[PDB]
RNA sequence: GCGUACACGGUGGAUGCCCUGGCAGUCAGAGGCGAUGAAGGACGUGCUAAUCUGCGAUAAGCGUCGGUAAGGUGAUAUGAACCGUUAUAACCGGCGAUUUCCGAAUGGGGAAACCCAGUGUGUUUCGACACACUAUCAUUAACUGAAUCCAUAGGUUAAUGAGGCGAACCGGGGGAACUGAAACAUCUAAGUACCCCGAGGAAAAGAAAUCAACCGAGAUUCCCCCAGUAGCGGCGAGCGAACGGGGAGCAGCCCAGAGCCUGAAUCAGUGUGUGUGUUAGUGGAAGCGUCUGGAAAGGCGCGCGAUACAGGGUGACAGCCCCGUACACAAAAAUGCACAUGCUGUGAGCUCGAUGAGUAGGGCGGGACACGUGGUAUCCUGUCUGAAUAUGGGGGGACCAUCCUCCAAGGCUAAAUACUCCUGACUGACCGAUAGUGAACCAGUACCGUGAGGGAAAGGCGAAAAGAACCCCGGCGAGGGGAGUGAAAAAGAACCUGAAACCGUGUACGUACUUAUAUUCUGUAGCAAGGUUAACCGAAUAGGGGAGCCGAAGGGAAACCGAAGUUGCAGGGUAUUUCCUGUCCAACGUUAAUCGGGGCAGGGUGAGUCGAAACAGGUUAAUAUUCCUGUACUUGGUAUCAAAUCGUAC
């Protein structure tokens, strides 16, 4: 993991819903788009590296697009801290 | 004289006509005390294009409110794609 | 702005890209996501001094 | 080389501003020049809550095209041809009538 | 499965008849030449 | 009957005098304008017959014109306006030999006024314009190729 | 209740008008692209919900050099937000980097845009990540090297031309039926449709052992005439020539073995400098008043340039409003053609001898040649035979005699020539949305079918969106009326003019043989015993081009005596994500439904213990043993950390 770019790339930006909204009080949970490639030591190290804040359990899952027009699939992350919160 | 269509109502033509043809010649107040009990689904459909009709004319014309007539109504067919209509009416003092 | 840079060695240039990339990048990303940056000019800037500053490193 | 740029008064040859001068604000990519003065319009802009709405009805100018308008020298007072000519370093705009320079 | 298969770009394309056909799909310019 | 110098121009009585023939004449204008490469090959002796024809029917109307020369000292166009206006000339065609390069450029824009050659004389070119100016060259050049 | 005519309206799409589209040709380029990754597709591509277009993680763009440069951030199609305005806004062009995936695909598997490999190098952290390389013939030499000691067959090594797509054409090999004979065999059908092969932009062929015979010119390649003539053909339909006589072009050479003098024109590739084109571009003339007219470019009056009245736009038809045209100029760098110029290799002619030996021919058997082996002509066989070299050979027209180009067993030959997938320019007595293309429109799209394949309808507001502010009724919808912009709303977006057919109220009264090849007749016109000249040259329907097709001072028995036809034309006859949330009843429910089995936008799927390891509770509008609550459990590394991707609704 010597190389920074890589894990740069991966997560784009956070999804806004209110579920989400929900759980950045009830957990001080977030949720963050990342790329295809679901590598979540990586996705914590960018985390960390980024908004230097703490994370101990992330949860994965993918999305299909729906319909012709097509849309690609993208990974759900969901990213928990101890104490500290971070727009 | 105050023109008042209502278009592409969804009814059938012949009910619309001959629901009008009770209020045709007929004074206003009666024709709406008539339509008041009407059951008829055409009925609410053209008892919302005369209201409409007096409304607007007393907006323009209140002048005279009492002694409106009703003068011309009639109904036309209208687009097809449940053939719709058009139900026009011209309501005037005298 | 065109060749300013360009005499300025490539270990520079390196450090100034991936500060960019890692900060600005992700701040407009963040700020659009989340309804902020009414000005979206920052994003094109910061796409254009990227893709200049990229496609030197690589001749020299 | 557009014979009609910003900062610059023009005469409407035609199309109901005949004989009034205007100045021109700023021409529109698909040749449209926006003159002063010439053409008044009522527009009725749609209103929004949002966005500080004027209200009432907006008074704007509206857009003619460049053919029905000309340059104004305040030389000779009357519309004429303008060229382009070579100076010692650029080129630059100038009159007819003894082609007086701009 | 089976119509995948059957008509699939490559099960075509294996043969000389489904080149012929892809170019006959391509002259015509039809969006899709299988599927 | 040259109208500049008082001088009487001596001509083949077969070219500027033989009788008017309508069928030989329509007949060739037909082929010329069917010839326009359009969905006709016309004769050379019926050619040159048309042609004296339309010259002597042209010449008994008195509208046909010949001077002793007729040239531009410039290539400008305003000399060639004020020498047409001078014998009142506007729909008019200047026939001649050698083609020459000023007069040619001059009445190039001049749509009422076209300038040929000799040897490309057209009927159409004829009949299109009111009258013709011709030169005694020009002249002799005609009754040569025409015989 | 109906009818006799009109007005007011509706589904209404013929006529009239518009073309940002097609159809038929001419002139030049190119006449092909591609593993250094072709054509065609999937996915991303902006402040953005959808499309054209550009682009490819640098994703409506990046670096360098030139033109314009004050507008621009491509448009549909607005809005928010910025840069610059005299040279670092933006646009166009040359030169470069980037150039996602599938696609000959060529790392493996595989289902197109999917999953996973091996080698070297790069390694602030050798867990992870970045660049290049991959499957085929033999040739150069090498590492080398069984049968079989050497040697061979064979594997590897660094490079070379290829293993796909694309409209037509060259030539060759296969290759049916429909047809006349009122059916049929030989022919025609038809070498037609179709498949393959070599490279090509053109291809094959291309310079005589060729023809008539006692007289001649000899390259091939296309064209009118010869000639639609001979011949063939149930001599019927129909097919169909050449030596011969004119145009485009016309260049014949190399080795054949020795030398002489030789780096002597010149061939093939690469620098230098000029000119003319391409790839951006600059300059480039002239007017008003007056009257209708919404607006003039329309009528009237007087003037101007014209080397430029070709064309388009501009509130109606514009030389004098603009863009443009002719004309005069312009290239930092790239690029085709011309030359003088420098270099690595063949690179002038002369003499000596010659015409390419198992060669032509012939005998055992068959190929398409009507001729299947018949009297049988053409390359040759599995096989045998087989003399020479200008002193010899082939051919004949009666053979002997005598004549003719030439020398066959080695090769080449751009010139005139067929065609247009595509690029640039123009034209059309071609069409106006049921026409023209299958498609003028988000068209090779919707739709049909397992695939193949088949294949539509739908174009139009307004000069300028100036798109009806504002007010009211109404259900906050839908719809309408005032006012107003607008010429005109008898132009209101379901937006040009709008007839009938069909349905409503009022008004007056009763109750479809086609271009074309020939034959014949009618009119008309030039010339005149002559004219008619095809293909071609050509400042282009001018002038040349009489190699032809007809008639004639001839007629006649070939003893004798001594005049008028053709071609231009016009006329005619004949022969052929379903889960929930917000919206709605409009496509459907055999009435209505504001209900739903129905469309739209959003949300939802959380894993070491679901596939050696987890039990109970809570969770949202829908997911859990996955998120939180109590901790427990299998394994590994260092009390501490970790155990990947993949689906958890229906």
């Amino acid at each position: 993991m010597i190389r920074e770019e890589r894990l740069l790339k991966v997560l784009r930006a956070p999804h806004v819903s209110e579920k989400a909204s929900t759980a950045m009080e009830k957990s001080n949970t977030i949720v963050l788009k990342v790329a295809k490639d679901a590598t979540k030591a990586e996705i914590k190290a960018a985390v960390q590296k980024l908004f230097e804040v703490e994370v101990e359990v992330v949860n994965t899952l993918v999305v299909k697009g729906k319909v012709i027009g097509r849309r690609s699939d993208w990974k759900k992350a969901y990213v928990t801290l101890k104490e500290g919160q971070n727009l | 004289e105050t023109i008042a269509k209502h278009r592409h109502a969804r009814s059938s033509a012949q009910k619309v006509r001959l629901v009008a043809d009770l209020i045709r010649g007929k004074k206003v107040s009666q024709a709406l005390d008539i339509l008041t009990y009407t059951n008829k689904k055409a009925a609410v459909l053209v008892k919302k294009v005369l209201e409409s009709a007096i409304a607007n004319a007393e907006h323009n014309d209140g002048a005279d409110i009492d002694d409106l007539k009703v003068t011309k109504i009639f109904v036309d067919e209208g687009p097809s794609m449940k053939r719709t209509s058009h139900i026009t009416v011209v309501v005037s003092d005298r | 702005m065109k060749a300013k840079e360009l005499r300025e060695k490539s270990v520079e240039e390196l450090n100034t890209e991936l500060l960019n990339l890692l900060r600005e990048q992700f701040n407009l990303r963040m700020q659009a996501a989340s309804g902020q940056l009414q000005q979206s000019h920052l994003l094109k800037q910061v796409r254009r001094d990227v893709a200049r500053v990229k496609t030197l490193l690589n001749e020299k | 080389a557009a014979k009609i740029r910003r900062d610059d008064e023009v005469i409407v040859l035609t199309g109901k501003d005949k004989g009034k001068r205007g100045k021109v604000k700023n021409v529109l990519s698909s040749g449209k020049v926006i003159v002063e003065g010439i053409n008044l319009v009522k527009k009725h802009q749609k209103p929004v809550p949002a966005l500080n709405q004027p209200g009432g009805i907006v008074e704007k100018e509206a857009a003619i095209q460049v053919s029905n308008v000309a340059i104004f020298n305040a030389a000779t007072g009357k519309a004429d041809r303008v060229g382009f000519r070579f100076e010692d370093g650029k080129k630059v705009r100038f009159f007819k009538s003894n082609s007086e320079t701009i | 499965l089976k119509r995948n298969r059957s008509h699939g770009f490559r099960a075509r394309m294996a043969t000389k008849n489904g080149r012929q056909v892809l170019a006959r799909r391509r002259a015509k310019g039809r969006a899709r030449l299988t599927v | 009957v040259l109208k500049d110098a008082q001088s009487a121009l001596t001509v083949s009585e077969t070219t500027f005098g033989r009788d008017f023939n309508e069928a030989l004449v329509h007949q060739v204008v037909v082929a010329y304008a069917a010839g326009a490469r359009q969905g006709q090959k016309v004769n050379k002796k019926m050619y040159r017959g048309a042609l004296k024809s339309i010259l002597s029917e042209l010449v008994r109307q008195d509208r046909l014109i010949v001077v002793e020369k007729f040239s531009v000292e410039a290539p400008k166009t305003k000399l060639l306006a004020q020498k047409l206006k001078d014998m009142a000339l506007e729909d008019v065609l200047i026939i001649t030999g050698e083609l020459d390069e000023n007069l040619f450029l001059a009445a190039r824009n001049l749509h009422k006024v076209d300038v040929r050659d000799a040897t490309g004389i057209d009927p159409v070119s004829l009949i299109a314009f009111d009258k013709v100016v011709m030169t005694a060259d020009a002249v002799k050049q005609v009754e040569e190729m025409l015989a």
